[PDB]
């Protein structure tokens, strides 16, 4: 057993005084414990986050040390990162209001590695835990808008349209006063996908048609919007509304480039 | 003088679990208190509290008669009212009805001349509340007799408190006739500022009486007001006027989802109101298959109270009527047996409908 | 033990609804859309833009929906009381 | 200015002083105030400064005779109308609701693990009070647990409601265990946090306090100034006059161990401190010419459609515009309907 490091962790907590000089000493020890082969590496980091959330440590060096601790996790392999991320969230849970900033960054990191591993359900759940409304800190509007779109998109790929619609509803309250042009474009792409998933085909066709006229997006993305508009219009409910949209799509010159154009021209001529 | 504050603060600084030691230390306080001061009020409160812990019942009632001399002009009315409210509250948890009962009769003797109009009014109303929870309907009547000779406006707020008390009283007696008169008796007052729990009993009984009478457009707004006020202040009866609000909305020919307002949306997923929110979603966008299945599943949450089981026959007919109207819209000649299949009723009842 | 100990705290807070508004309870469409009637007829009027209208009860319907509803009835759809315009804008 | 003066009179009257007027004479002088009140031609402005005066009276629990407050608003409601006293009715009901809320919270505490401090909170309400969260603040480590506890109590009771705590208007009481004797001072949350920062060490620099409490510069400077006024924080140069001392983020301020104030109830929490109308009239007359007979609500909606897209006017201004245009005989009321206007040019 090699655990001759954990003893001085608690010893330094009960020192005469904690200052900036001692804070830099932890970097040297941490920089060598991280450079380790197996389970002996895990133990040092696990106790580091345990002995820091304690009340005995003042929340003036603890906050700085926690964000520095979390920033070294993306360099660590994700197999261990998943386990440690769950532990630190549980230990911060008793006192969350103090660390209302470190929690958000940790859950964003955890969700990023979950999505890359193709786990949409669990990645979405992690991002829900982030307090974006029921918190004392006022987040940036673009930050809340970006986070909501990620939750909605992950739910769409999970094939859970009911939950995705709820979070896209929260994201549509910030579009009107947001200033990020790219964020507005990104929202409408996700909103149109949500409508298509909810089998509201004619409404999604209108959104795709309008989105196809955006000069901001690339030419390749413009044709993708037109393709989705054509499929939704064909799949929509026949009537006065759908017939009017069918005429509009026929005028478009780019509609001839798709393999599903022959079906479009037959439904346009009441064939 | 500064010495008065220091003397009072020293006694509370010591836990002083040993009794009869602080009593000699309060004789100093009274001598030091020359004029009328707020510190004297606090001194009497603490010695009553300490003496009450180690029983010794004949002590508190003697100091209490001295205590009402402070409510006159020594301190404000908020402080004196809060002191009385706190003292009478936490002693009732220990049962000991006799000690509380002897206190009310003695306080009424001197308080009747110290603070006449408002403080006596609320103390009397609180006493009436005790009689209701112990179900002693043999002496509450004389209290309302006293309140009868109190108005003969500019006294609207006090009138609503007693009117709500009477409605809550006669409700347990199932006196529907007097409830209708009482509800109209409170409608004249329109310049009062009541607690948002008094305007949650006269309003609920207004919706209930409208339900029995046959009005469904007045019960909807009355039950919404009852739910709104019960939600702000209080708790238990909140998820009963919301269920009634839902029922009073489907009997009104529906339209507009009740669980779309800001107040009712959080409770749409409540385990107690899950039966009702499913009922509305089936009623609107009429479909019989889902509506009947909900009724069959829940015999423990819907067909229990008289207010839903009696009005379940007005429903299951409005939805069938609306299905019938929409179905026969495009047809010009349609078979009655075909209608029977689409309504899940026999041929004879379709002709009657 | 501790040098300074807190004994009493008298805080002040402000309660607000978590969701200010999420649906127009007349056309059942979302707040940011074109009020259903003005959705199917996608031509103009969107210039006026279906900016929401807040009543005294703070219920926030679409202006097109509430104005169309007010032509015959003078009661709010939800609370069934008198409707009075209080705010207009996003 | 006269309305303001009358309202400040009202403020004294109801607020609180060393002598409390009897309930009999308290309504007597209130009746005299209403005698002159109806003579006041303009009623809208009176509510403007009465709202903030009342809010400060109630949020600090400095009000006297809260029963008289209920009757005072009751007299006002029948004078001008519901709409004129709707906002003030919300303020009074919030105080009553939160007072009941505190009683239930205390009972909930006993059945679970008790707290370490006496906690009371006024919940107020959003949209009806002039207050707003304006100063960022870091919650002290000692006032967090109770915080969380109350949030739980406000999540089981009320669902779908979010609390926005206002540390600027929150006070408290702080005991001491290191002075010559046992003291009990009263201070705001900011002063409490600053004084609790010194719990583990002796001296801190100004920047070391700014980065630990996250209070903004101006409020932090004011709080340090008032704390220095109470001679609780002593600078290195005692002989320098405190008022003219220029504060920089380098002074090493230390807690005054030898504090020996005679009074044991030191209170350091002492308080500090036309063109559009023509446009609305033009819009109203144009709408009235276009629609010969209209209702009040439809006219308000049309005015909001045509004109509110520019500067978002206030509804009472539009109502006053309607009234003055009625006085100018530009549009007349129609008998048989209380709210109906006809464009009579
Ligand atoms: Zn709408
Ligand atoms: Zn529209
Ligand atoms: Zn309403």
């Amino acid at each position: 057993m090699a655990a001759a490091v954990r003893q001085d962790l608690a010893q330094l907590m009960n020192s005469s005084g904690s200052h900036k000089d001692l804070a830099g000493k932890y970097r040297q020890i941490l920089e060598k414990a991280i450079q380790l082969s197996g389970a002996e590496q895990l133990e040092a980091l696990k106790a580091f986050v345990e002995a820091m959330v304690n009340e005995n440590v003042s929340l003036v060096i603890s906050r700085q040390l926690l964000t520095d601790f979390c920033t070294h996790l993306p360099n660590l392999p994700d197999s261990t990162a998943k386990e440690i991320y769950h532990f630190t969230l549980e230990k911060i849970q008793p006192r969350v209001i103090s660390f209302e900033e470190q929690v958000a960054s940790i859950r964003q990191h955890l969700a990023s590695i979950y999505e890359k591993e193709e786990d949409w359900r669990n990645a979405a759940q992690v991002l829900v835990g982030i307090p974006l409304e029921t918190g004392q800190k006022q987040y940036n509007v673009d930050y809340k808008l970006e986070t909501y779109l990620k939750i909605a998109r992950l739910y769409l790929e999970d094939d859970d349209p009911v939950q995705a619609e709820a979070y896209i509803n929260r994201a549509s309250l910030l579009q009107n006063e947001s200033t990020n042009e790219q964020l507005q474009i990104h929202y409408k792409v996700c909103y149109a996908r949500v409508l298509d998933y909810r089998r509201k085909f004619i409404e999604a066709a209108q959104r795709y048609n309008e989105l196809s006229y955006k000069t901001i997006v690339h030419e390749s993305e413009r044709l993708e919007a037109l393709k989705h508009a054509l499929h939704c219009t064909i799949l929509a409910s026949a009537g006065q509304q759908r017939s009017r949209m069918l005429a509009t799509l026929f005028k478009d010159e780019r509609c001839q480039q798709l393999a599903a154009y022959g079906i479009l021209e037959k439904m346009y001529l009441d064939r | 003088n500064v010495d008065l504050e220091n003397q009072y603060y020293n006694s509370k600084a010591l836990k002083e679990d040993d009794p009869k030691a602080a009593l000699s230390s309060f004789q100093k306080v009274l001598e030091l208190e020359g004029e009328k001061g707020e510190w004297g009020f606090k001194a009497l409160k603490q010695m009553i509290k300490i003496n009450f812990k180690l029983t010794n019942f004949p002590e508190m009632m003697n100091r209490y008669k001295q205590l009402l001399t402070y409510i006159r002009s020594a301190v404000t009315r908020n402080y004196s009212e809060k002191s009385i409210n706190s003292i009478l509250d936490y002693i009732s948890t220990s049962k000991q009805m006799d000690l509380l009962q002897e206190f009310y009769e003695t306080t009424l003797e001197a308080l009747k001349d110290a603070k006449n109009d408002r403080l006596w009014f609320k103390t009397n109303t609180k006493l009436g509340k005790l009689y209701l929870e112990r179900e002693e309907y043999g002496k509450l009547q004389k209290i309302l007799r006293q309140l009868h000779q109190s108005c003969q406006l500019k006294k609207g707020t006090q009138l609503l408190e007693i009117y709500a008390l009477e409605i809550q009283m006669y409700t347990a007696q199932k006196n529907n006739k007097k409830l209708k008169a009482l509800y109209e008796q409170s409608l004249h007052i329109k310049s009062a500022i009541p607690h948002p729990l008094i305007m949650g009993v006269i309003r609920e009984c207004g919706g209930k009486m409208h339900l029995r009478e046959g009005e469904f457009e007045k019960a909807h707004t009355d039950f919404f007001e009852a739910f709104k006020n019960y939600d702000e202040s209080g708790s238990p009866r909140r998820t009963t006027c919301l269920k009634y609000l839902v029922l009073a909305n489907m009997l009104m020919k529906s339209g507009i989802n009740p669980f779309d307002s800001q107040e009712a949306k959080p409770y749409k997923n409540d385990p107690e109101i899950l039966a009702m929110t499913n009922l509305v979603s089936a009623y609107q966008n009429n479909d019989i298959t889902e509506f009947e299945k909900i009724l069959k599943t829940n015999h423990s949450n819907i067909m229990d109270d008289p207010f839903i089981r009696e009005h379940i026959e007005e429903l299951l007919r409005n939805i069938r009527t609306q299905v019938l109207i929409k179905l026969i819209k495009p047809y010009t000649r349609i078979h009655i047996p075909f209608i029977s299949k689409e309504l899940n009723i026999d041929v004879a009842d379709v002709e009657s409908l | 033990k501790k040098r300074f100990e807190v004994k009493k705290w008298n805080a002040v807070a402000l309660w607000a609804w978590d969701i200010v508004v999420d649906n127009c309870a007349i056309c059942r469409n979302h707040i940011m859309d074109l009020c259903i009637e003005c959705q199917a007829n996608q031509a103009s009027a969107t210039s006026e833009e279906c900016t929401v209208a807040w009543g005294v009860c703070n219920h926030a319907f679409h202006f097109h929906c509430i104005s169309r509803w007010l032509k015959t009835r003078q009661v709010c759809p939800l609370d069934n009381r008198e409707w009075e315009f209080q705010k207009y804008g996003h | 200015k006269s309305p303001e003066l009358l309202a400040r009179y009202c403020d004294s009257l109801l607020k609180k002083s060393s002598k409390n007027p009897e309930e009999a004479e308290l309504e007597d002088t209130l009746n005299q105030v209403m005698v002159v009140f109806k003579y006041i031609e303009d009623k809208d402005v009176f509510q403007k400064f009465y709202a903030k005066m009342l809010a400060k009276r109630l949020v600090h629990q400095n009000s006297a005779s809260d029963d008289a407050e209920a009757s005072m608003i009751s007299k006002l409601k029948q004078a001008c109308g519901f709409e004129y006293t709707s906002k003030l009715q919300r303020m009074f009901q919030d105080i009553g609701v939160s007072k009941d809320l505190n009683e239930q919270f205390k009972k909930h505490l006993t059945n679970s693990e008790p707290l370490d401090l006496d906690f009371s909170i006024q919940v107020l309400s959003s949209g009806s009070w002039p207050f707003q969260q304006s100063c960022t603040f870091a919650l002290p480590s000692e006032l967090e647990r109770s915080y969380q506890r109350f949030t739980a109590f406000y999540a089981s009771r009320h669902s779908g409601r979010k609390l926005t705590w206002l540390y600027q208007l929150s006070k408290g009481e702080l005991v001491t265990n290191c002075f010559k004797n046992r003291y009990t001072l009263q201070a705001s949350t900011f002063q409490m946090a600053i004084l609790l920062q010194y719990n583990t060490e002796d001296a801190y620099t100004v920047q070391q306090l700014t980065d630990s409490t996250q209070i903004k510069m101006d409020i932090l400077a004011q709080v340090l100034q008032i704390l220095l006024k109470s001679k609780l924080l002593v600078l290195e140069d005692e002989n320098a006059n405190v008022d003219e001392v220029e504060l920089k983020p380098d002074t090493l301020i230390k807690l005054y161990l030898g504090y020996k104030n005679k009074k044991l109830r030191v209170n350091i929490n002492v308080p500090m401190k036309e063109d559009r109308k023509l446009l609305i009239q033009a819009a109203i007359v144009r709408i009235m010419k276009m629609r010969k007979v209209l209702k009040h609500q439809q006219l308000l909606g049309e005015v909001l459609t045509q004109l509110s897209s520019r500067f978002k006017p206030r509804v009472p201004v539009i109502k006053k515009c309607i009234d003055i245009l009625i006085e100018k005989e530009y549009l007349e009321r129609v008998d048989g309907e209380k709210d109906t206007y006809s464009y009579l040019a």
